[PDB]
């Protein structure tokens, strides 16, 4: 893209390389959400996603993950502060590969995020979509395979690097 | 003698549903705050003298999925409604589960007890007399519990098991 940033994240299955996973960012249409996500995958600000666990992963629904606060899926934080306003509504969860935020209720971004394997159609309107998978939903494919029914993963899935690309 | 109970444990978020539930089944307080999409347990007690299993669902504090929250209630036999004593949205969220039960279980007689948690802080916000009158207007019990100390644990689930079997005797 010409106006959207594109990151990566290198997954590790129990600290073995998996594969990589690109995103582009929406940032034309959601621009602090994406700066936020794109600040955190580079880790320019001093803390970010590297080294933080995707800690629910429910098949045929969606891998969840970024608590690299509390490491335990109740934390993350964001660029502006602990939390931010949801900023739009505009993109909806169409189907795979849509990387959206996590909260508790309105305005609760931190930085949690989720990568749809499917539509979820129901979060329309509620979370705020912000990018999509450009590169790697093999990847992601990869990792929905080690979640389970209540999103406990039976290997730890993790952002072993990630950071901008060119 | 042997029977077999589904009980569906419900109520708002973080307010000590599952750390009640893994006290019972496992004998330990946990302390992190693990959130539950759905969890599942069984345990062979024995109350009053009458054997049982306790086939317990573990809930999670959603308001979202009512909907699929309804299969839930519908194969449930009996419900711990829990608040948390320091929580006030949590107790005023009470009376949205029990409307939800007594809908999908068709009856306005339905097996459950309600659970004060989180007895041992000292911030409470929810008054016991409070509880006792909510619990009097519904004709159900009401118990107050800690999952950190285990204080009233077993008294919650046999009692919601009492009450499924005075149920069945009507
Ligand atoms: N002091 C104290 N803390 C408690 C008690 N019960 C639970 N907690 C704490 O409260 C937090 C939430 O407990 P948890 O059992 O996960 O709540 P839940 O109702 O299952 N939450 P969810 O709806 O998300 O599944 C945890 O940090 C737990 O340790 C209690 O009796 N006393
Ligand atoms: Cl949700
Ligand atoms: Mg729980």
């Amino acid at each position: 893209s010409m106006v959207n940033p594109t990151v990566f994240f290198d997954i590790a299955v129990d600290g073995e390389p998996l594969g990589r996973v690109s995103f582009e960012l929406f940032a034309d249409k959601v621009p602090k959400t994406a700066e936020n996500f794109r600040a955190l995958s580079t880790g320019e600000k001093g803390f970010g996603y590297k080294g933080s666990c995707f800690h629910r992963i429910i098949p045929g629904f969606m891998c969840q993950g970024g608590d690299f606060t509390r490491h335990n899926g109740t934390g993350g934080k964001s660029i502006y502060g602990e939390k931010f306003e949801d900023e739009n509504f505009i993109l909806k969860h169409t189907g795979p590969g849509i990387l959206s935020m996590a909260n508790a209720g309105p305005n609760t971004n931190g930085s949690q995020f989720f990568i749809c394997t499917a539509k979820t159609e129901w979060l329309d309107g509620k979370h705020v979509v912000f990018g999509k998978v450009k590169e790697g939903m093999n990847i992601v494919e990869a990792m929905e395979r080690f979640g389970s029914r209540n999103g406990k993963t039976s290997k730890k899935i993790t952002i072993a690097d990630c950071g901008q690309l060119e | 003698s042997m029977t077999e109970y589904k009980l569906v444990v419900v109520g708002a978020d973080g307010v000590g549903k599952s750390a009640l539930t893994i006290q019972l089944i496992q004998n330990h307080f946990v302390d992190e705050y693990d959130p539950t999409i759905e969890d599942s347990y069984r345990k062979q007690v024995v109350i009053d003298g009458e054997t049982c299993l306790l086939d317990i669902l573990d809930t999670a504090g959603q308001e979202e999925y009512s909907a699929m929250r309804d299969q839930y209630m519908r194969t449930g036999e009996g419900f711990l409604c829990v608040f948390a004593i320091n929580n006030t949205k949590s107790f005023e969220d009470i009376h949205h589960y029990r409307e939800q039960i007594k809908r999908v279980k068709d009856s306005e007689d339905v097996p459950m007890v309600l659970v004060g948690n989180k007895c041992d802080l000292p911030s409470r916000t929810v008054d016991t007399k409070q509880a006792q009158d909510l619990a009097r207007s519904y004709g159900i019990p009401f118990i107050e519990t800690s999952a950190k100390t285990r204080q009233g644990v077993d008294d919650a689930f046999y009692t919601l098991v009492r009450e499924i079997r005075k149920h069945k005797e009507k």
